[PDB]
DNA sequence: GGGTTAGGGTTAACATCAGTCTCACATAGATTAGCTCACGC
DNA sequence: GCGTGAGCTAATCTATGTGAGACTGATGTTAACCCTAACCC
């Protein structure tokens, strides 16, 4: 109960620039808090989904700012270790699963070699942990994914 | 303080008659009108624009006489500009498939001004015409247009598809010379039909009989107005009066009026944060919340907060009331003269401020004007310049500066620019670039770079009349940032789905040197590249924003 | 270099003749030295509040030092100057201060002059930071400390030479006392600055101590690159330069909020609070917006910074212009400075030097498009070649390089109203010339100080050392009206008679019923904006600032 | 040779605690420091939580704040030599109608129905206006801007 | 007995703009996780 | 297939400084409204 706030205390709010490494592990903490007794977590909000997104498609789809790797490299192990509960899938809500799959596919597709292999490893880890939630979008472009 | 400018758009078959490699004159006029109207809309200037068309098949003339007057449609009357205005100039798809009299458009605009601005206060009315001069004329008018010798504040401004710079500008080159917003090269002069010649002749005679010899420079080309602030000329409001008194000693005082001059100008409007659920600002709410340092707190109120100034390693608690009580107190606006120093001990490098002032004279009473003119002439025929202690108001800090004499064939005044204070100055230590031995360039490099700078000179001593005729000058191009922002905002207001449009081509041609300079520098640039051993891909970063995590297809 | 901080150690004598002096209004040399050290402290805390200062009295009866040495006292160790450090020193001013020092420190107790120099080196060697400079001023009223014992003099000379070899430059600010002797003596081979001087034997005044220009209370020293850009002569050939600023506006340090009860800084927390429904908002559900009339334009945050991006950060050369085409009137921003740097591109300095030489040979200035950061619109710049100028003392006053000159756009030029040209005549332009020649002035950059900043700094000093009243700054930018009037003479009146005509002097209460009746009366006249505002506020209606807003809203709502 | 002629235990409170007063440096504080020092109280070098915020009378900002004690309290406490209540000297307590319509309504009916040159640059002949010819504002402003409006049809002729 | 001809003396409306605040981005030392490779399994 | 240690270069990371965007309030300017030297019917 005491950690749902005091760390949501403007990690999404506030205007002062939170330091780069404190935009990955704080989101990791928020995501991984959801696998501990989801009974109370079921009525918190949907705000965690928007928080894990939003910055994604901003950290991922920014045409003006250089992407910060150790932000999504740590936000990925948010949504991953948070999807272990609330049993999100495609049959019951084919809305967020599509963008989640697209974003993780972008994460595992670097399009350019680079050092500090942090985001792609998290991408494959999330994909491996639970791919059953992507029931119908895992077999439409199977050739490229397998390659 | 409210103008009334009427744009006399031309639509016609000959207007759309074009040649490959050149934008249609109708499209050029559309670009110019879009620029002008969008600037006057997104800046929210308070003035009334009228748009009238001539040459279209329909004839919606409010007067129309009893007959004739055909093919001149008044699209809108004197109104505050609206988004629908530029929307429908972008929606005025079809140039008319007809031809109408050129002067008929002028009298139509004149009667529109007369019948829409009878009793309203208008600082200066305006009529701007973007014609082709390729239509049959009527040699029965100009007996009432000229007779109306501007017994009102209406004026003329003609925009033609030509290259209206009427001097030695032959050109006629074939390197794709014409570019909208281009500079130096332009439309090939001459090669003009046997109707546009007399059209330009009578236009020149009209302008001469209206403004005088100085009115010859008042007619511009379509590509010229995209790189000049000539459309808004004679609409812009003057800088506000600033009265003061220049004093020398104690009893010598001259009434003065410093008008504002060159100053950096920003965008007036502001971006307001709005929630993405109902597009309302009231739902959003932000507030500073002062919080203590130890284990946070419930709240710390406004009334329990006092100022504090760092002084050394500790903090001395000042206060708002103490600051107001014990601080520097001047004696209101002042323009006292400390003294006079040679106009060589002040240099263009040691200037400050974001503004320049032009201390003109007193008001219309020609008593202090004589004294000020005597002072500036004594400063100019002789040498040396006047230092000044200048303060805007009681609250504003006092600043020192220089007042150079500035004499022109039209007016006479000084100009004020701030000087630096003692703490305002910074001295640095740099290694000499001439005594160095490692970086001393050899004779071949010197000759190569000499040929380079001689090739890319931006000024020609044309006619050998000791006149440095200027190539592409950067002090007349409007700030492209405002036009780009206006285009982006207009596109977003009209197409709320498409992303940000790419920068317009004429904006790019506006900010680039003339093609001749680029071509004449190719060989010297190649020689510099192959001669100077300046080749380093030293691994230091790269600009990546979106093309690092995106996909292909 | 950049991170090094200058360090200073004072060395105040406390001999018997150091205290006793002539019996007149002149300050005793001890009080003079203490006042000068206090002034140096005050100057160095407002300006560059990171240097290290320490004071080491020598000749005292007590002793305090890292290594036990007789008659040497280290009142303060090397640290940033502070208000408490100043207040710990002013207690020695005056005769009562002299007695306090005597009862707390002592005097006499003949010293060695070597262990003091060793002690100073000890604190110099005990710092865990960088040492840009090391200096030791030696406030003394005597010039021949020894002579009855040559061994002590030799040891002192050896230690001084060792200090100089280590990199410690001491310079004594000699104090003058009654008598006839302050001769150049066993201190000449010790001054490691070895300042050039006539070295006149019979000095009869205070030495280079007024040279402090005491309390120059405004400065902020720093040197930094401020940018590191690429100068693209073309698309493929680029050189790397740095963009320094030579002159920059000085502002007082920003104030700090404080908690009144404890006088400790309070951290601020700005965050966009809920929509009156609870919760916090994302940077992803708050889009920027603008309104023009009835049209609302909604635009995302990143797209707002996307519409003001033209070029990559760098200087795109576009040609050369003659210097005579750069008018003096046009000016927007303080002129920046360009120097060739060789960290991103090797070989930039040679091309830069060749360009500078052949650009100031042909009196032309490079024209470039300037983009300092990632998303700033381009701004044209004329690079004026600034040739190096040096004094006879081998001191650089205008370092060589290129100087930016921001050419204004046509948007930034304002238009003046039409004025009538009225010219003067001879016989009064000559009078003006005579007045101007009678008001000569050798203008210098180091002439004036910001009066507001000076007053603020003096107020802070008074509020930190309880001086019981702030020091009144002599406003250097105030014209000397009486002196210049007396110097001018009566020719000003000859001027005034010559042109100026003889007659030219140059110099709540409201309620429902009254508004219901007034809307039919239709005036809302002498009704002031301050009372319209209070009516609309206390009643709760939307209010603005322009009169027509309220005059329309109240009229439309109150009846309809 | 005199002046500190009051009790050496005045400003100290009944419990033996000296009262704290804060005054910004000023000529007034020069005498007030000695006056308080002889009075047993203490004067704070800077603002402090437990101090008394003194202020000279007439200061608009201090009075508007309403958290200041007049310095006259000190002076009248010296002569009386007796402490007294602090809050005894505690500080702290439309010419509009010239639209565009009347600007043409002026010229109408006057540019035709006016035969006396004394009507302008001289009073009267607004007796016809504002009672028979309504203008819905004051009557002595038509003859203040006919001066600003001694012009031709809207914006001039030339 | 009313006015005329100028010069102007109160205060309200309000547009300006210097001054102040906040947020983003630059450089310069200071400091460490990842990223390889050479060995042992 | 895989651990494990060394050196390195990439990535910070805060202190300090500078400028752009938003804002706020004192101020002086223009202007509505009326009064006043002086004459002279």
């Amino acid at each position: 109960i005491g950690e749902l706030f005091s760390k949501f205390y403007g990690e999404l709010a506030l205007k002062k620039k939170i330091p780069d490494t404190v935009l990955e592990k704080v989101y990791e903490l928020l995501g991984l808090l959801g696998e501990v007794h989801p009974s109370e977590m079921i009525n918190n909000a949907e705000n965690l989904f928007r928080a894990f997104l939003g910055e994604l498609k901003t950290q991922m789809t920014s045409a003006v700012r250089e992407p910060k790797l150790p932000v999504l490299a740590g936000c990925l192990k948010g949504l991953s270790s948070l999807l272990c509960n609330f049993t999100k899938s495609m049959e019951e809500d084919p809305q967020t699963s599509r963008e989640i799959f697209n974003f993780v596919l972008k994460a595992i597709r670097p399009q350019i070699d680079l050092k500090r292999y942090a985001v792609p490893s998290a991408g494959l880890r999330l994909f491996a942990l639970h791919a059953s939630q992507f029931s119908t979008c895992l077999l439409d472009n199977y050739v490229s994914l397998f390659e | 303080n409210k103008a009334a400018v009427v744009l006399c758009m031309d639509v016609g078959f000959t207007m759309s008659n074009s040649i490959p490699g050149i934008e249609s004159p109708f499209e050029q006029a559309k670009k110019v009108i879009t620029m002008f109207v969008q600037r006057q809309v997104f800046a929210e200037n308070k003035d009334e624009i009228a748009l009238v068309l001539f040459g279209t098949d329909g004839t919606d003339n409010p007067l129309s006489g009893g007959d004739q007057y055909q093919n001149i449609t008044v699209h809108r009357h004197l109104m505050l500009p609206d988004f629908d205005l530029l929307e429908d100039i972008e929606s005025k798809i079809q140039p008319g498939s007809q031809q109408a009299d050129f002067l008929d458009a002028l009298i139509v605009s004149m009667d529109v001004i007369q019948h829409e601005t009878i009793g309203k206060k208008f600082e200066k009315r305006h009529i701007e015409i973007f014609t082709d001069l390729s239509s049959r004329f009527s040699k029965s008018q100009l007996d009432i247009i000229i007779h109306s010798l501007k017994k009102c504040d209406i004026s003329l401004q003609f925009f033609l598809p030509f290259s209206l710079g009427k001097e030695d500008g032959s050109g006629d080159r074939g390197d794709g010379p014409f570019r909208l917003g281009g500079h130096g090269p332009s439309f090939p002069l001459k090669g003009i039909t046997e109707q546009q010649k007399e059209g330009l002749e009578i236009v020149k005679m009209v302008m001469i009989s209206l403004e005088g010899e100085d009115g010859l420079d008042e007619i511009y080309s379509f590509s010229e107005s995209l790189r000049k602030l000539c459309v808004f000329k004679k609409i812009e409001r003057h800088s506000i009066h600033w009265p003061c008194r220049l004093t020398i000693g104690s009893n010598l005082s001259i009434r003065i009026a410093a008008y504002k001059s060159i100053l950096q100008e920003r965008v007036k409007k502001t971006w307001t944060v709005v929630d993405a659920k109902t597009l309302k600002k009231e739902d959003i709410q932000k507030e500073t919340v002062y919080c203590l340092n130890d284990d946070d707190e419930t709240e710390v109120l406004k009334e329990d907060i006092i100022q504090g100034f760092r002084y050394g390693s500790d903090i001395v608690p000042f206060s708002k009331v103490d600051e107001e009580q014990m601080k520097y107190k001047s004696e209101g606006k002042c323009f006292s003269v400390l003294g006079f120093c040679k106009s060589s001990q002040v240099q263009r490098r040691f200037f400050m401020g974001n503004q320049v002032l032009k201390v003109f004279a007193a008001r219309d009473d020609e008593a202090a004007a004589v004294a000020l003119s005597s002072l500036i002439h004594a400063l100019d025929d002789l040498d040396m310049v006047a230092i000044v202690r200048y303060a805007y108001d009681k609250r504003a800090n006092p600043q020192v500066g220089v007042a150079f004499p500035h004499i022109k064939h039209n007016y006479e005044c000084l100009v004020y620019v701030q000087l630096p204070f003692m703490e305002d100055l910074r001295q640095y230590m740099f290694s000499s670039l001439k005594n160095s031995k490692k970086y001393a360039p050899t004779e071949a490099q010197l000759n190569a770079v000499d040929a380079l700078i001689d090739s890319m000179s931006l000024a020609k001593k044309d006619e050998k009349t000791d006149t440095l005729e200027d190539l592409f000058p950067t002090t007349k191009i409007p700030n492209p940032r405002f036009q780009r922002l206006f285009q982006c905002l207009l596109h977003r207001a009209l197409h709320p789905r498409e992303p940000l449009p790419p920068i317009q081509q004429h904006i790019w041609n506006m900010l680039n040197p003339p093609a001749e300079v680029t071509t004449k520098s190719q060989i010297p640039l190649s020689k510099i590249k192959t001669l100077f051993p300046l080749i380093e891909a030293k691994k230091k970063d790269q600009v990546t924003a979106q093309e690092i995590f995106q996909d292909n297809h | 270099k950049y991170s090094g901080r200058d360090s200073l150690i004072f060395l105040v004598d406390a001999s018997k003749a150091m205290f006793e002096s002539q019996s007149e209004d002149e300050l005793t040399p001890f009080d003079m030295s203490i006042q000068c050290i206090q002034s140096v402290y005050i100057s160095k805390i407002i300006s560059s509040d990171r240097d290290l200062l320490a004071v080491v009295f020598y000749g005292t009866e007590k002793d305090k030092n890292s290594v036990n040495f007789k008659n040497i006292y280290v009142l303060q160790e090397l640290d940033n100057p502070g208000a408490k450090r100043i207040l710990e020193l002013d207690q020695f001013k005056g005769q009562q201060g002299q007695k306090r020092f005597q009862d707390m420190m002592g005097h006499g107790s003949d010293y060695s002059l070597s262990e003091v120099l060793w002690v100073c080196a000890n604190l110099f060697s005990d710092v865990q930071f960088k040492m840009s400079h090391k200096r030791i001023m030696l406030f003394t009223n005597e010039d021949n400390p020894h002579g009855n014992d040559s061994a002590k003099a030799s040891r002192a000379r050896t230690k001084a030479g060792d200090l100089r070899d280590t990199g410690i430059f001491l310079d004594l600010m000699h104090l003058k006392k009654p008598g006839g002797f302050d001769i150049s003596l066993f201190y000449r081979d010790i001054i490691s600055i070895a300042e050039d001087e006539d070295l006149r034997v019979h000095f009869e005044e205070s030495s280079k101590l007024e040279d402090l220009l005491r309390k120059v209370r405004a400065k902020e020293t720093r040197k930094r690159a401020l940018s590191r850009l690429k100068l693209k002569l073309n698309k493929d050939i680029v050189i790397s330069v740095g963009i320094y600023n030579l002159v920059q506006k000085a502002l007082k340090p920003p104030p700090i909020k404080l908690y009144r009860e404890t006088n400790e800084p309070v951290k601020t927390k700005t965050r966009t609070f809920n929509t009156s429904t609870g919760g916090l908002l994302l940077p992803s559900d708050t889009k920027r917006s603008q309104i023009y009339g009835s049209r609302q334009i909604i635009l995302e945050k990143e797209e707002t910074e996307e519409l003001k991006r033209f070029d990559d950060p760098g200087l795109m050369l576009m040609g050369f212009k003659p210097l005579v085409l750069l008018k003096k009137h046009h000016y927007l921003r303080p002129s920046l400075f360009v120097y060739p740097e060789e960290s991103l591109v090797i070989g930039s300095s040679t091309l830069f030097s060749a360009l500078l030489i052949k650009c100031l040979e042909k009196e032309v200035a490079a024209l470039c498009r300037y983009t300092p950061r990632r998303n700033i619109p381009p701004y044209f710049v004329a690079l004026v070649p600034q040739e190096e100028e040096l004094d006879d003392q081998k001191i650089q006053v205008t370092p060589p390089g290129f100087q930016l000159v921001f050419l204004p756009f046509a948007d930034d030029k304002r238009k003046m109203p039409f004025t009538e040209k009225i010219m003067a005549t001879p016989e009064q332009v000559g009078k003006m010339k005579a007045i101007v020649e009678k008001l000569r002035f050798t203008y210098r950059s180091d002439s004036f100080e910001n009066p507001v900043l000076q007053q603020h700094f003096r107020n802070l000093e008074a509020l930190a050392l309880d001086l019981m009243e702030p020091e009144q700054a002599v406003d250097l930018t105030l014209p000397k009206v009486e002196a210049m009037n007396k110097r001018l003479g009566s020719l000003v009146d000859e001027f005034k008679e010559l042109v100026y005509p003889p007659d030219y002097n140059p110099e709540v209460e409201y309620s429902e019923e009254e508004l219901k009746t007034h809307i039919s009366k239709g005036t809302l006249g002498k009704f002031t904006v301050p009372m319209l505002k209070e009516a609309c506020r206390a009643y709760g209606l939307k209010s603005g600032l322009k009169k027509q807003e309220l005059l329309e809203a109240l009229t439309k709502h109150f009846q309809d | 040779p005199n002046g500190p002629t009051h009790s050496s235990t005045l400003f100290v409170r009944d419990d033996g605690s000296s009262m704290s007063f804060y005054v910004r440096p000023s000529p007034a504080k020069r005498r007030l420091s000695t006056l308080i020092l002889h009075g047993g109280g203490t004067v704070c070098r800077v603002q402090e939580p437990g101090a008394v915020l003194l202020a000279q009378p007439g200061e608009a900002l201090a009075e508007a704040s309403g958290d200041f004690i007049s310095t006259q309290y000190i002076l009248d406490c010296v002569e009386r030599n007796e402490r007294l209540e602090l809050e005894a000297y505690r500080l702290g307590p439309g010419r509009i109608a010239f639209t565009d319509a009347d600007d043409v309504a002026i010229l109408t009916y006057v540019k035709e129905n006016a035969r006396s040159p004394s009507s302008v640059t001289g009073n009267a002949l607004w007796k016809a206006m504002e009672k028979s010819s309504l203008t819905q504002h004051s009557w002595q402003s038509l003859k203040d801007r006919y001066l600003k409006h001694l012009r031709g049809q809207e914006h001039k002729y030339l």
